[PDB]
Formats: structure tokens, C-alpha cells, sequence
RNA sequence: AGUAUGAAAAUGAUUAUUUUAUAAGCAAUCAUGAAUAUAUUAUAUUAUAUUAAUGAUGUACCUUUUGUAUAAUGGGUCAGC
RNA sequence: AUUCCUUGGAAUAUUAUAUUUUAAAAUAUAAAUACUGAAUAUCUAAAUAUUAUUAUUACUAAUAAUAAUAAUAUGGUAAUAGAACAUUUAAUGAUAAUAUAUAUUAGUUAUUAAUUAAUAUAUGUAUUAAUUAAAUAGAGAA
């Protein structure tokens, strides 16, 4: 029951990586408002 | 040189230089040369001499000029007519004379009625 | 086989940044003699000769030595796509004449409770197999196709047009 | 005659892909080397009367590489209509308010053709600084490709 | 339904402060329409509309896009 | 017609074959593409059916390769395999529709199979049927 | 299943046999205007006779009519050029009568920069994919 | 300021075809898709015509000046003289 | 590519490809002429003028007309020189409503012009073709 999936070398062996934080995001925005 | 593959084929195109401007063609396709020729005239056939490259689908004969025992293309002349009319306008900047420019250059029409090899 | 030099369309530019630029295609030139160059393209209207799969030639083309109609890729590799169960584990012809006449007298009593799932379901086979074997009943078939052009209707303009091109790219797609 | 023929795969928009933890070229050549692929000056088939450029994923753009003093020095402007309003933000400040992206975006612009189809291919360009993002599925992979 | 000039507008001279002068002008028009059928004319456009819209190709996603430009007599594949 | 009624008429005898020459030279001189001519109704069965009569492993459509899935125009490369011999390629903007063109491709390539003049002549066991 | 949608073959002149494009040339003169004179004297002159022997393809009406002197002449694909040769001489004439004969009957129309050739078959090798591409883009 | 006639232009309204609501500059030229119209040889994978997708190129014209896109002269447009 | 000797050759190295052998090793081939870049030059045709050679056509034939071959020349304000076309009038002047004139559209001829076809309006029909003579003879510039 699998379907035709397929998937690029540089996407799979891409090692994890967390994206750092943004001023602009709302989270951030957040903390700094009074 | 091996032309087996070539000559298997059913599809085949050949890039033939007529004065050194090279034109790539199949057989049953029309050649507009950008020029009057004198040698030929309407109804003539002209057996191309010089041809740079056959080609199949996968493989290409290459070569300067190789040899007319390899492979028969041949075209005929058409037409002998000139490219439209035009009227280019050539003039300075603050000088009222103008220079018309005209233009109707002239085109032969080859058909390549054979393209095979020998 | 052949033992022939292989060479892609060189341009003496840089294909990376200017591959558009016939110029540069024009300027190379190549040492005389044969060459293999790969078409780097798909084959999927054409009908040229190095493009037939050997199967399809006759058992005496001389073509069918040869090999440029390369296989390239392998089958091991590529996933099975939008197949039927029965490819992926060999049909089945279990079923006997009873039990297909009595498929057939369920499908002319009550089409909604056993509807061609639920057969195949009981059966272990497929519906399209029950619904070669049987036709229900017609007035079932009315109701769907009342069902059908309610539905049809309950569409706004911009849908049906939709529908229509859809339909059009669909018969264009067998053309090739 | 080379023309004619199904031409439909020729002007299919590919997704590629860019690891920049995985590539090692400093921000601005990698920037020139993106804009032609967003131009489509790559393919064969471009004619400049025609956008016709693929998609560019760039992922892990945290670890792109920026030489000398760049990160502090460098100074983007923009300007309002209004004199008295010329914001000047270093590099490391833009990065800190919106991210590397931003940084990779800019040099591609830069990069582009000034003419209309620019907005197109700048937006065709979709950067992440970390590695997750939500194109995973739709780069180009072959089936011969998937040993690893 | 539209508007002409009908004839002959009669110019007149209008003083104003100081010397200076206007000439007003007293426009006289003309309204002119034509009136066609719902029943034959509209349906016919409605017809000629919808065959219009069956003529149209469909938008393909890869669909044959000519290859635009000259070749240059020589394979860039 | 009745040109080529009058030179088969002249030539019956002296050389024969000189209103076929003639005939060819003028009528099968035009170009028609064959490829143009085909409409299939559901291609794949009609591939099996083909592949069942003769010699070949069933036929299977796989995945080549596959891009911009999740797109408004995505391009998926399926081969319809008969073991390991692909025996048509087929691009696609879905899975189906490249299915759909794979089987189409084989089915062109079956029938407008155009063998040389050395080749003896070929003669098929008629059209497939389903 | 496999239906047939119709289509019809196209025409290439020079493939197999040769149809010659011109097929008639009218001259048409003048007795009174001197316009008609290097016409006239052409008429006279056995050039026309020279002519026919050269091409016998090709019909050569002689008509009499009042105004300027013309050479309409009419082609295989269906169209008429029509050449007024106001107050020319006799190898003005000729010359233009040449220029009728060599030319197909088709229209003029402008080129762009190196439109050589002009085909109706698809291409040899295919057209080209990023997919099936010898080097891979990065 | 004769009488007939008047598809001469400028100018107004309207309808059709087409292009146009993320796009910036003598409004054209060249390249180049697409849409529409006509065509009694479109046999078509046709030809012309119309049209500001899109791309490139492109400081109005005259006068007078050492020199003008000039923010120097002159011209509201057309018809007649 | 790098090194040596005197545009060349050689060696070395690199890259690419092919073949053999066990992803390597051996053999052969090719590449080394960097490329872009003007309305420059050449080639490829066309026009005009001149110089020098021709060929065809027709009774200053040592000419004219047309076509070749080789060469040289063909930006241009003020200015000089040469050649044409449109318009209108006078002299000579067939012809014809299937004709003509004017207009619109699409063709044609190296095209400010004329001609062809279709269409619309006149008009029992050209100061018509052509050669002369002349001009209130050509307008985005006051
Ligand atoms: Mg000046
Ligand atoms: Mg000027
Ligand atoms: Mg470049
Ligand atoms: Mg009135
Ligand atoms: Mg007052
Ligand atoms: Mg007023
Ligand atoms: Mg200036
Ligand atoms: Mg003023
Ligand atoms: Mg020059
Ligand atoms: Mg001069
Ligand atoms: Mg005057
Ligand atoms: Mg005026
Ligand atoms: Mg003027």
C-alpha cells in the first residue's frame, strides 16, 4: 500500500538544522512588548 | 569510419555550408538563402559539396568536407525572389534632408529533395 | 556494439551561463570522424528508429543487434505507479459459476447493499471484475445519472469551464 | 526543423535545491549563481522574451559563508520619499531582524534583470535559514538516485 | 444609442472685464438609437459566445510552447 | 485520375512501373505524419492485451523520475517497463496522465514501426483488440 | 482502441518530381502610347520566340489593351504578379519578364535575422529536457 | 455670400476586435508568444491584416548656434492660401 | 596548459572520450588555434559612377541598350554640379459604360510614383499615353 514517492540525495543526507531567531517573528515581537 | 548506424536510421539530418553559412536540414525542408545565385537557375538541382555533419537520433558523422562517396544530398532551386520592401529613414538631428534608405534584397529558395546515405 | 568517441553538444562558451547562445555551438568544431551523442531528450512522440524498443522490431532487422536504444534506466529501482493489486500479486481465477450467478442475483436485489465493494469484499476479487460480470439494475443506474446531472447543475460557470478544459487536456494526452 | 517537436518538458519549471551548509561558495557568487538559474540562462530553450526560470530552494542558509568584516560592516540602505528618512542597517542587524534569507534574497535581486519578469523570479527563490521547510517533497530527484 | 452635432451652432460674443472677450457657443444635439431583439440578435451573440468559448484550448501545465527564437542552423541539443 | 489512367495507359508495355515512378514523384512525394493521425480510448489495457499476444513480461508503469510534485505544474517521467526492455517513456504534469502517455507511446511504437527496404517484408498479425 | 482523426498531406514541390512555379505571362501593350514602345518593339523583336523555345512550361498570352503596358503573370500556388513597365526599353522589358519567371508566385515578406530554413518534420533528435540532459543542472 | 455634390482632415458619441487594474519615461523600431478577422488553390503543420503579453533598442521636430533632450526660438490640430 | 630547443617540434602534465585488463591500471584518440566585440575588413548578393576587359541585342556600330569579370569610389552642414518624379496650363493626339476619373482595402515593380484586383461614387466620357513649351509647379515650421 505505498505510493511512487521518490526523493533527492542533497534534501535526504541535509543534516538537521534549527532556524535561529527572527525579530521580526511574532513570537519575539511578543517579549518584547509592554 | 563505421556508417552503419547512419545509414539504419530512418530519420537523418545534415548541416551542409553553402558559402561557409552552414543551414541544417532534413529532406523535404526549404532553404532560403539570404542571396541571388547565378550558376543555377529555376529547376536546377544542386548536389551539396560540402557537408559538416550527418546526424541520427544518437550518432553524427562529423568531418571538413567529407567525402560526397559517403552519402547523395541534393537540392533543388525553386524560386529566385527578393525579401520585402523597406524604407529606412536616415537623417541627423536639427538637418531637414533625409536620406531614404531602400531595401529588397534577394532570396533563392532550395528545396532538398534527396538526403541519404551511399 | 560500437566503439565510437561520445561527446555532448559542445558550445566553446560556458553552458552553465549562456547554453541559449547558438554562436558558440556554431564556432566549435569537432576532430573528423563518427561520434555517439546521446539525445538529450525524451522519446515519447517520436516514432524514430533508434527510439523502438528491441521487442518491437521484427526477429531479422539488423537494428535489433544494435544497441542505441539504450536501456539506461532499471526497473528494480523505479516505484510502482497508479497499478492494480492483482499486477503487484497475480490475478486470480478462483471463482466458479455459482458463486458468479449468485454476484449477479445480489446485484439485481439491492445495488446499495451490495454494492460492488462490498462484493468484492466477500469475494476476494475485484470490483471492476463484478462489474464486468454483472449489471444491476437499471432503475439504480437512472438515479445515479439524475444524481449526476443534479450535481452537474448545482455547478457554478467557472467550474463547468474547468471541467471542459480538463476534459480537453485528458483527450490531447493520448494524441502523442 | 530543431524546433519542432513536443517542447513541453523543455519549459517545465525543475525545483532545485541548495544546501548552503553543503556548499562552500561565499554569498555573492552564490547569489550570481542562483539569478541564472532563475533567469533560465542555463537551459537551451531561453529566449529573452520569456521567463521561463526554475525554482531555486535554498535551505541551511544560517551557514552561509561571508568574507572579511562583511557581516558587521556591511550597511543595506532604503529611503522613503521622505528627506531625513534613510534607514542604513548592517548585514548582522538585517539578519538578526528577518534572517539570512533576506541577505541571500537581496543579492539576487541585485543579481536579476531590471524589467518586469524580476518580481517573478525573485519570488520563484525560496529560502530558509535552518534546514526544515515545506518544499521537501518537490525538488528534482531521479529514481536511479535513491541508493542512499 | 449616441450622440451627434446637429448643425449649425450660432457663436456669439460674450465681453468680459478689461477688453477681453469669449465666444460662447450654443450647442444643439441629436440622439440616435438603434433597438435590436432579445428574441433573435442577443440569443444569436450568446450562441456565437459559447462557441467561442468551446473553440478555446485548454490551459495545459506542460503544454507544447513553441520554441521561440531561430535555430541558427546548427543543434544546441 | 484520368491522367494517370492515360500514362498507365501509354506505358502498360514499354515500362510499367513509369505511372507508379510518376505517382510516387507527385502523390506520395507530400508529407503526412503518420504520429498526427492515432486516438486512443484507455491505451494501457490495450498495451497489456498487445504484450499478452506476444512474447513479453506484463507490463508495468514506474516512477523515472519526478519533479515539483505539490505545484501547479509538476513533471513526472513514467516508463511502462516489460521486465527490464522499457517499452515506452511517458512525461506527465500528474502520475496518471504520464501513465496514460507512456502506454500511448508504446502503442506508437508498436504500430508505426517503419523497417528498411533489406529487411524482408514484415507482415503483422493484424490490429490488437480489446 | 485506436481512432483515426483525419488530416491531409501537404504539398513540397521540388521532392519528388518539379512543377514549375510560373505558368503563364501575359504581355500586355499598347498600339497608341508611347509608354508601350520598348513593349511594342520587344513584341516585334523574336526575344518572345527565343523565349518560348527556352521555357514551353509556361504559356505567353499576347493582349492589346489601351493603357500602360504590363506582364501579369500567373503562378502554380494561385496568386498574380502584375508588373507595370511604364516607358521601359526592350532589355528593361526582358529583364523584368526574367525576375517574373524565376520568382514563385508567393508573397514578399520580411526576415528576420537568420530564418534560413523552413520545415514541416519533426525534429530528428528530440527537443530538449532538463530531465534527460547528458549534465544535470548542478 | 453662385448651384449641385462631398467615405478630405481635424473634432464628438457609439459599437466590434484586441491589449490593459504590481506597473514608470518622445509612445516608435526590431524581436516575439497569444487572441481575433479575411482569404473560391488554408493541400496545412497555410498566408496576410489588426492588436501596448513579454524582451531589447530608442533624450520630439524646426530655428540659431562653438554647442541644445534642453529648463534657448517657434508651433493647439486639421484644411486652404 | 607547463618546460626546453629553434611559427614549429619535443617532452611533461591536465581534461575529455573510446577499448582492453584487474572503482583502478595499460593503449589510442582529441583539445591545446582563449573568447566577445563595430554600420571596420573579407566573404555573400544588389545598386550607382568611373577605368580596363568582354558577351548578347539593334544598321559618333569607334554607337546605344542590357548583362558579365577585375578594380577604385559612394557620411555630410554652408556651398557647387548632374538626373528624375508629382501638380496645372498650351501645341500634337488614338481610344471607350468590359471605359474612365476619384476614393478605400489588399497585392505588384528597388516604390515622393505608377500599376493590378475587389469594392463605392461619378461621367456618354480624358488637354488621356508620349514629345515639346511653360509655370501662381510641391509646405510641420514666418
Ligand atoms: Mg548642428
Ligand atoms: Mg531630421
Ligand atoms: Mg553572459
Ligand atoms: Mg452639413
Ligand atoms: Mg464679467
Ligand atoms: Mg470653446
Ligand atoms: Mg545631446
Ligand atoms: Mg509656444
Ligand atoms: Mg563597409
Ligand atoms: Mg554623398
Ligand atoms: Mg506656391
Ligand atoms: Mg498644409
Ligand atoms: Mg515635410
Amino acid at each position: 500500500s505505498t505510493r511512487p514517492f521518490l526523493v533527492a540525495p542533497s534534501i535526504a543526507n541535509s543534516i538537521t538544522t534549527e532556524a535561529p531567531a527572527i525579530n521580526h517573528s511574532p513570537e519575539l515581537a511578543n517579549a518584547r512588548k509592554w | 569510419t563505421d556508417t552503419t548506424p547512419l545509414k539504419l536510421s530512418n530519420e537523418l539530418y545534415a548541416i551542409f555550408k553553402i558559402h561557409n553559412r552552414p543551414y541544417l536540414v532534413t529532406e523535404g525542408d526549404r532553404v532560403i538563402l539570404p542571396f541571388k545565385l547565378k550558376q543555377a537557375e529555376v529547376g536546377d538541382i544542386l548536389n551539396m559539396t560540402d557537408v559538416t555533419t550527418l546526424g541520427s537520433r544518437n550518432y553524427k558523422l562529423v568531418g571538413h568536407p567529407i567525402n560526397t562517396s559517403l552519402y547523395t544530398l541534393k537540392a533543388t532551386v525553386v524560386g529566385k525572389t527578393k525579401r520585402a520592401f523597406q524604407t529606412r529613414e536616415v537623417t541627423k538631428r536639427r538637418n531637414r534632408r533625409v536620406r531614404h534608405a531602400k531595401s529588397k534584397g534577394d532570396l533563392t529558395i532550395l528545396r532538398i529533395s534527396e538526403l541519404s546515405m551511399n | 556494439q560500437f566503439g565510437f568517441p561520445k561527446t555532448q553538444v559542445t558550445t566553446i562558451y560556458n553552458k552553465t551561463k549562456s547554453a541559449s547562445n547558438y554562436k558558440g555551438y556554431l564556432k566549435h568544431r569537432d576532430a573528423p570522424g563518427m561520434y555517439y551523442q546521446p539525445s538529450e531528450s525524451i522519446a515519447t512522440g517520436s516514432v524514430n528508429s533508434e527510439t523502438i524498443p528491441r521487442s518491437f522490431m521484427a526477429a531479422s532487422d539488423p537494428r535489433r543487434g544494435l544497441d542505441m536504444p539504450v536501456q539506461s534506466t532499471k526497473a528494480k529501482q523505479c516505484p510502482n505507479v497508479l497499478v492494480g493489486k492483482s499486477t503487484v500479486n497475480g490475478k486470480t481465477y478462483h471463482l466458479g459459476p455459482q458463486e458468479i450467478d449468485e454476484i449477479r442475483k445480489l446485484r439485481l436485489d439491492n445495488p446499495q447493499k451490495y454494492t460492488r465493494k462490498f462484493l468484492a469484499a466477500k469475494y476476494g476479487i475485484s470490483p471492476l471484475f463484478v462489474s464486468m460480470v454483472s449489471k444491476p439494475s437499471e432503475q439504480h443506474v437512472q438515479i445515479m445519472e439524475s444524481r449526476l446531472q443534479e450535481i452537474q447543475s448545482r455547478w457554478k460557470e467557472k467550474r463547468r469551464i474547468a471541467r471542459e478544459d480538463r476534459k480537453r487536456r485528458k483527450l490531447l494526452w493520448y494524441q502523442a | 526543423s530543431q524546433k519542432i517537436g513536443h517542447s513541453g518538458l523543455a519549459f517545465a519549471r525543475l525545483w532545485h535545491h541548495v544546501d548552503v551548509a553543503r556548499d562552500k561558495r561565499t554569498l555573492g557568487r552564490l547569489a550570481s549563481a542562483i539569478a541564472i538559474t532563475l533567469i533560465g540562462r542555463h537551459k537551451p530553450v531561453y529566449h529573452p522574451s520569456q521567463d521561463c526560470g526554475d525554482y531555486v530552494v535554498v535551505t541551511n542558509c544560517q551557514k552561509i559563508r561571508v568574507t572579511g568584516k562583511k557581516f558587521e560592516q556591511k550597511t543595506y540602505w532604503s529611503h522613503s520619499g521622505r528627506p531625513g528618512q534613510l534607514k542604513l542597517q548592517t548585514m548582522n542587524k538585517v539578519v538578526a531582524d528577518k534572517g539570512f534569507g533576506e541577505i541571500l534574497k537581496k543579492a539576487v535581486s541585485g543579481m536579476l534583470p531590471k524589467n518586469k519578469l524580476r518580481k517573478q523570479r525573485l519570488d520563484r527563490l525560496k529560502v530558509f535559514d535552518g534546514s526544515e521547510n515545506p518544499y521537501k517533497q518537490n525538488i528534482t530527484a531521479f529514481a536511479h538516485e535513491q541508493s542512499s | 444609442i449616441w450622440t451627434g452635432s446637429d448643425g449649425f451652432w450660432r457663436k456669439r460674443v460674450e465681453f468680459k472685464a478689461r477688453t477681453r472677450i469669449g465666444i460662447i457657443s450654443h450647442p444643439y444635439i441629436h440622439v440616435r438609437c438603434i433597438l435590436r431583439t432579445k428574441s433573435v440578435t442577443k440569443r444569436r451573440l450568446a450562441y456565437e459566445a459559447h462557441l467561442k468559448e468551446q473553440k478555446r484550448a485548454p490551459w495545459v501545465q506542460l503544454g507544447d510552447k513553441p520554441i521561440r527564437g531561430v535555430t541558427g542552423g546548427v543543434y544546441k541539443w | 485520375r484520368s491522367i494517370i489512367a492515360a500514362i498507365w495507359a501509354v506505358t502498360e508495355q514499354k515500362d510499367s512501373q513509369a505511372v507508379y515512378r510518376f505517382i510516387d514523384d507527385h502523390i506520395m512525394s507530400r508529407k503526412l505524419d503518420i504520429t498526427k493521425m492515432f486516438q486512443f480510448e484507455q491505451p494501457t489495457r490495450e498495451l497489456a492485451m498487445l504484450c499478452r499476444r506476444e512474447g513479453l513480461e506484463k507490463p508495468v508503469s514506474k516512477l523515472v523520475a519526478e519533479s515539483g510534485r505539490l505545484s501547479k505544474s509538476p513533471v513526472f517521467i513514467v516508463h511502462v517497463f516489460s521486465g527490464e526492455e522499457t517499452l515506452g517513456e511517458g512525461y506527465g504534469s500528474s502520475l496518471k496522465e504520464a501513465k496514460a502517455r507512456a502506454a500511448t507511446d508504446a502503442l506508437m511504437k508498436w504500430y508505426c514501426y517503419e523497417p528498411l527496404a533489406q529487411q524482408e517484408p514484415v507482415i503483422d498479425p493484424g490490429t490488437v483488440v480489446v | 482502441v485506436v481512432k483515426a482523426i483525419a488530416r491531409n498531406s501537404i504539398g513540397r514541390n521540388g521532392v519528388g518530381a518539379f512543377v514549375f512555379p510560373c505558368r503563364k505571362i501575359t504581355l500586355q501593350f499598347c498600339n497608341w502610347g508611347g509608354s508601350s514602345e520598348g513593349m511594342r518593339k520587344f513584341l516585334t523583336s523574336k526575344r518572345l520566340d527565343k523565349w518560348g523555345q527556352e521555357f514551353p512550361w509556361i504559356q505567353f498570352e499576347v493582349m492589346r489593351k489601351s493603357g500602360h503596358p504590363l506582364l501579369r503573370a500567373e503562378y502554380t500556388n494561385g496568386r498574380e504578379k502584375v508588373i507595370c513597365v511604364r516607358n521601359l526599353n526592350i532589355d528593361n522589358v526582358e529583364n523584368k519578364l526574367k525576375l517574373l519567371k524565376d520568382s514563385d508566385g508567393d508573397i514578399l515578406r520580411r526576415r528576420t535575422k537568420n530564418d534560413n530554413v523552413e520545415s514541416l518534420n519533426s525534429s530528428v533528435r528530440g527537443i530538449w529536457s532538463p530531465l534527460h540532459a547528458a549534465k544535470r543542472h548542478r
